[PDB]
């Protein structure tokens, strides 16, 4: 419960995290066709040989959130934040850069209970609880093969653990044992990620860059185990039944593509579009339990994501004497097909605005981005509910000359 | 011993009577759970004796 409170949550993987750093966060995240050299981009390998020569920049970033939620008549907001991202980057040859990272993949958080009370009498109360998410750390370079085309990859360790509970406690009642079953999935393996770019040199002023970004569909090593807790309380631990199964777990082929124009080094627009093939993933589990069998094949079940986004950023007269001159001013939108599959159809549909800025440091080439966030979440069925979900987002481009010599 | 074997009679209650005298027997109605809960987890089984002043 350090990155959502979102019960979508409850079904995959959780929700993917976009490791879109600062500049792109503002800019609807449109991170494929982008060479912006001040800062970092792991979303594309290829991006980073734009690096000047003698620099070393380490960005970080932080997050704060408010989810209003809405369902069924009734309403509720809350309030999390987060960590997105941290990442070194630094150069090697006139021709080639190096990068190492540490990013979320995608995180798990929900909390939903219940109160009741039978007709002979007895009350009770459930609580399904879920905590957890999957993690990537990273070191990837890219390299220049010609004077227009960069390529590059990121070869990347991946783990996680994800657990989610279900319980039935009695309050009021003077001596009972309680039942909570609580499935884990440990999760250790390594991820590549392949990526390109082809910069072309408009009109003498202008520039126009193309971007592509693939990754292969994959098969992971994993500890999927069933407990079931019996007994425990505010004194004991009860005892635990332990099961161990043979699931299988993948990821799936990923395709993205965009492009950013830019204009006197003063204006860049860009348009990006992805789409990840989880449809075409075979998930699954080996057990003699149906009710194990029966939640695993309804948890884990996916439907292809898409994901459409446009942005751009404006630099206005950046040697004039006033400090808004040299301010970074950001725009975006996107639109997103979320991967839930809730009953046999497609469970929701999310669009999203974004804006922020890119305040310089004087006498420092270090940058600070703050930039916000407004996103609504449709459920496209009458029984899900609705969400709509306002962030703040700091992030520092540190950047100091590091690699020079007399 | 008289006395004894005339209060083990009575059918409206039952005795306690400890030196070596009275114990109360019980039914327990294990084939009617047998039947209706299978499939399910138990979390209690409640059993409550209670008497007279």
């Amino acid at each position: 419960q350090n990155n959502t409170n979102s019960p979508y949550t409850r079904y995959g993987y959780g929700d993917l995290s976009d490791q879109s750093f600062g500049n792109s966060k503002a800019m609807g995240g449109i991170a494929f066709g982008l060479r912006d050299g001040a800062q970092i981009n792991p979303t594309n390998p290829a991006s980073y040989t734009a690096i000047d020569s003698l620099t070393f920049l380490f960005e970080g970033g932080v997050s704060l959130q408010n989810m209003n939620i809405s369902g069924g008549g009734l309403k509720l907001n809350a309030k999390n934040a987060s960590f997105d991202y941290l990442a070194m980057q630094f150069r090697l040859a006139p021709w080639m850069a190096m990068s190492v990272g540490l990013l979320p993949y995608s995180n798990v958080g929900y909390t939903v209970s219940d109160s009741q009370t039978t007709d002979n009498g007895l009350a009770y109360s459930r609580s399904f609880t879920g905590d957890g998410g999957l993690h990537q750390m990273y070191v990837g370079a890219g390299v220049k093969v010609l004077k227009n085309l960069s390529v590059g990859v990121n070869a990347s360790y991946f783990w996680g653990d994800i657990t989610r509970t279900r319980g039935m406690f009695y309050p009021g009642t003077s001596s009972y044992d309680s039942y909570q079953r609580k499935m884990v999935t440990s999760i250790s393996d390594y991820k590549l990620d392949f990526g390109a770019q082809y910069t072309q040199a408009l009109n003498k002023k202008s520039s126009l860059t193309i971007g592509a970004v693939y990754s292969p569909k994959h098969k992971l090593n994993n500890d999927y185990t069933s407990i079931v807790i019996m007994g425990a309380s505010s004194s004991s631990y009860g005892t635990e039944y332990k099961d161990v199964l043979d699931a299988t777990f993948e990821l799936p082929n990923t395709f993205g593509v965009g492009f950013t124009y830019n204009y006197d080094k003063r204006l860049t627009v860009g348009a990006d579009y992805s789409l990840q093939q989880w449809s075409k993933t075979n998930f699954g589990v080996v057990t003699s339990d149906e009710n194990v069998r029966q939640d695993f094949n309804e948890t884990f079940t996916y439907c292809d994501r898409t994901k459409i986004s446009v942005g751009a950023e404006y630099i206005p007269n950046l040697i004039g004497r006033s400090y808004f001159a040299h301010i970074k001013y950001r725009l975006g939108a996107y639109y997103t097909t979320p991967y839930y599959k809730i009953d046999g159809k497609k469970a929701s549909r999310e669009y999203g605005v974004t804006a922020g800025f890119g305040l310089p440091v004087p006498r420092s080439r270090s940058i600070l981005s703050i930039s916000g966030q407004f996103v609504r979440v449709k459920g496209l069925e009458t029984n899900m509910v609705n969400e709509n979900i306002f962030r703040v987002s700091i992030g520092l481009t540190f950047n100091e000359r590091w690699f020079f010599k007399r | 011993p008289e006395r004894i074997d005339a209060l083990i009679k009575e059918d409206k209650n039952t005795y306690l009577k400890s030196p070596a005298g009275i114990f109360t027997e019980a039914t327990l109605p294990i084939s009617d759970i047998q039947n209706e809960l299978t499939g399910d987890t138990l979390n209690a089984v409640k059993l409550t004796f209670t008497n007279y002043n």
